[PDB]
């Protein structure tokens, strides 16, 4: 029941990412692949809890 | 124990667990508190 | 702190659902610089 809205770049190594991706730095946010011509895995589902 | 009089004690302390706040206050000097991980726009 | 027993009834259970790891209290000042009364 906690929402994560931090846009900080994830740091894996000792080099500071300085807000951008690079060596041992990756963007935690990834986009979905919702398309109507694909299978169940790419099919979006409306989940309400 | 923190005393305010010319004393201005407004420190920042980490929130590791629950806290108990007792105030011997007159004329409602205290108004509220601020809670946050880093107290900036990067967090809520 | 006076010595005694005082029940603490619940008032508000707000479902905040966020991470909290630090806190800082707020104070109100009076302008006559600024002058603050006795408090603890």
């Amino acid at each position: 029941f906690e929402r994560d809205i931090s846009t900080e770049i994830y740091q894996a190594g000792n080099k500071p990412c300085n807000g951008v991706a690079g060596f041992n730095c990756y963007f935690p946010l990834r986009s979905y692949s919702f398309r109507p011509t694909y299978g169940v895995g790419h099919q979006p589902y409306r989940v309400v809890v | 124990w923190f005393h305010v009089i010319k004393r201005f004690d407004n420190p920042v302390l980490p929130f590791n667990d629950g806290v108990y706040f007792a105030s011997i206050e007159k004329s409602n000097i205290i108004r509220g508190w601020i809670f946050g991980t880093t107290l900036d726009s990067k967090t809520q | 702190l006076p010595q005694g027993f005082s029940a603490l009834e619940p008032l508000v259970d707000l479902p905040i659902g966020i991470n909290i790891t630090r806190f800082q209290t707020l104070l109100a000042l009076h302008r006559s610089g600024w002058t603050a009364g006795a408090a603890a």
